[PDB]
């Protein structure tokens, strides 16, 4: 039996606009007989949601468990646990969480790469790709628009924040986004929303193009007289 | 299954602001429905007409006294979809509201618009209502098509190109500039409905104002 | 009609617009094309808002810090709405004047004894007070 | 994925992408080298085979070499050398330098 609680990361909370916890167990056998409990420091107790998924190939069983509190008590440093009892197990499982204090705010930096070049040849697809860099805490959300309507989420990728190593104190993630070729040569535009609580708006927008990027021709021209003092 | 009435949004700061109360037959209760987006709020601001959604959020229940009752069905609406009658419903069952959480919304203050400076109105300087603060109109860009839209709303009639000779009659002003690069092209209906560049950033002086003098 | 509009600024008439040609038939070679067009003046000086500043003959053209977009835009996400800043790169001399703008200074006016100062008019016609 | 322009435009460091994807199974192997000689493990992240949700039965990964700016800027040479069961000499690789591009032209025009 293996029960793994995650805490409400800034990213549900800016969305969701609701905290809450769940406790998830994976390997249970009998699920008539379980209890998902949430108390408080003190012993108090929270009602909880217990959803029980389908079957499992490994003949396993998933318990789903939230319990929601505002953010008011959460975010003030209360620690919270969960228990998960068992009638195979002779002691329950105790697994606490809470949310770390103590750490520095960094702006982060939205990088967006067109296309490679020797990708569009094959006639086949296209992958833009946005980069965050340089962010503390470990905390980061993205999302990609299309004219101003969400994409579907399978059409795109994001990973988890990792360690950068010629900077201690700062990570990077990044995210991939496959589209046709024929959509990229035609002109349409991408949008790469970038959420971080160290923003001075806490939100963040660039924008791609192919008509936008890297021209092959500069004509450049330039016109000098000596009464064109003003410009309307 | 009952028909709402109509929506108070009651417990709020004004009448724009507060808890989702869905008028029930008779006695009325509050609704906390899952899967509350975005789209059913406009259509609940929509029913009072203050304007536009901004925020929907549910808040934690501590002592808040939710004696309202809460309703045993759903209400998925489009959003672009006309008033609460016309969005499907749940055939009753049970309720969707698990967590004891009220449902709140926030919508906008309503547009506004007038003359001062000028006799019996329909003349003098701009304000525009938005933020609850009056402000003036850059004139960077104003051209007659701008000037007629703003006649019509007010039922000034249609303007008589008065040039700038008896626009110094009303003076600068001291409100923010609220809006700036207005460039309306057609009549619609509101000058909110044309484009211009943003509310609260300009490149303008109270000295450069708006004056616009319709036939009255 | 075939371009679009990137910049149009006007104190340094500088106005940069983009096309796509679509030469020969294969859509991968097809070349990106941008056009910089930049008026000088030769009369005006330093300080646009003191004659008495020296001449300028020196004029410096950065592109990074004029095609850059310093306004919060509004992106709704299916549970509220928030503004968004464009760039994070966001004092600039005003080499030529602005149609849109007046231009006005101080100038002493002396008549039996008593000095008047008064407001001017540096530019032709601008606009009225 | 040569480095962004804007970030060696601000002048602190560049980055350096290596894409790779559509390898069946989940067993990649990526390095580093400079002019012929590799380096340090603790040059590069490396990341971690995931399966891609368009096409089911591909996994693919990436790794990033942050550079000094002038480093970039004196001209040196970066690879990403690659090692895959099913590839015909196990070893592939692609190579990208500031001179990697399209060459581009400048009509001038002076109008005195
Ligand atoms: C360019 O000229 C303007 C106008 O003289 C200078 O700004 C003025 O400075 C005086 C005081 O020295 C103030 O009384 C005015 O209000 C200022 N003008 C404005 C529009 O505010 C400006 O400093 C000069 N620039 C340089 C580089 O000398
Ligand atoms: C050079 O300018 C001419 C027009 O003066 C134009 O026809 C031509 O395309 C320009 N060259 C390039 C490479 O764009
Ligand atoms: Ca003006
Ligand atoms: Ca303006």
């Amino acid at each position: 039996i293996r029960v793994f609680a995650i805490p409400p990361s800034f990213a549900s909370i800016f969305l969701t606009k609701s905290t809450k916890l769940t406790c998830l167990v994976t390997d249970l056998t009998t699920y008539d007989s379980v209890t998902i409990s949430w108390t408080r420091q003190n012993g108090e107790a929270v009602k909880t949601h217990t959803n029980i998924s389908e079957s499992h190939p490994n003949a396993t069983f998933s318990a789903v468990g939230e319990a929601s509190i505002c953010e008011d008590d959460w975010n003030s440093g209360e620690r919270f646990t969960c228990t998960v009892t068992h009638t195979d197990l002779p002691s329950p499982l105790k697994q606490t969480i809470s949310r770390p204090k103590g750490v520095a705010l960094h702006r982060p930096d939205v990088y967006l790469l067109p296309p490679a070049r020797e990708q569009l040849n094959l006639r086949e697809s296209a992958t833009i790709t946005c980069l965050v860099t340089g962010f503390s805490p470990a905390d980061v959300f993205v999302q990609w628009m299309q004219r101003g309507q969400p994409l579907s989420p399978e059409k795109y990728v994001t990973s988890a924040p990792m360690p950068e190593p010629q900077a201690p104190g700062r990570y990077f993630a990044h995210s991939i986004l496959t589209v046709s070729e024929e959509e990229w040569n035609t002109g349409e535009t991408y949008t790469c929303v970038v959420a971080h609580e160290a923003l001075p708006n806490r939100v963040t927008e660039r924008t791609v193009d192919k008509s936008t990027g890297k021209p092959t021709l500069y004509n450049v021209s330039l016109v000098m007289s000596d009464t064109a003092g003003t410009c309307y | 299954s009952p028909v709402p009435e109509g929506v108070r949004l009651a417990d709020g700061p004004g009448h724009c602001k507060g808890r989702v109360e869905v008028k029930h037959q008779n006695q009325w209760y509050t609704v906390c429905q899952t899967g509350w987006s975005l789209r059913a709020a406009k259509v609940v601001c929509r029913q009072l007409g203050c304007g536009r959604a901004v925020l929907t959020q549910k808040r934690c229940n501590k002592h808040a006294y939710g004696r309202k009752p809460i309703w045993l069905s759903q209400m998925s609406c489009s959003g672009r979809e006309a008033t609460l009658q016309d969005c499907p419903s749940g055939p009753w069952g049970k309720n969707t509201c698990n967590h004891d959480e009220d449902t709140w919304v926030e919508c906008e203050d309503p547009f506004d618009l007038r003359l001062v400076g000028g006799d019996n109105l329909c003349s003098g300087r701009l304000e525009v209502l938005h933020k609850g603060v009056w402000g003036s109109v850059c004139d960077d860009n104003w051209g007659e098509k701008e000037d007629q839209v703003v006649c019509k709303q007010l039922g000034c009639g249609k303007s008589l190109s008065p040039s700038f000779r008896d626009r110094k009659c009303y003076g600068p002003g001291v409100g923010r500039i609220w809006l700036d690069n207005v460039r309306c092209s057609g009549e619609e209906q509101s000058l909110e409905q044309c484009q211009h560049r943003f509310w609260g950033f300009h490149d303008c002086t109270h000295q450069e104002d708006v004056a616009v003098i319709c036939s009255g | 009609d075939e371009r679009i509009v990137l910049v149009d600024n006007k104190c340094k008439c500088a106005r940069i617009t983009s096309r796509i040609i679509r030469s020969s038939e294969d859509p991968n070679e097809d070349i990106v094309e941008r056009n910089i067009r930049i008026i000088v003046p030769l009369n005006n000086r330093e300080n646009i808002s003191d004659p008495t500043s020296p001449l300028r003959t020196r004029f410096v053209y950065h592109l990074s810090d004029l095609c850059k977009k310093c306004d919060p835009t509004e992106v709704e996400l299916d549970n509220q709405i928030v503004t968004a800043t464009q760039s994070n790169i966001c004092t600039e001399t005003c080499y030529t004047y602005d149609r849109n703008k007046c231009y006005t200074a101080v100038v002493p006016l002396v008549y039996g004894g008593e000095t008047k100062m008064v407001e001017t008019a540096l530019t032709p016609d601008a606009c009225y007070p």
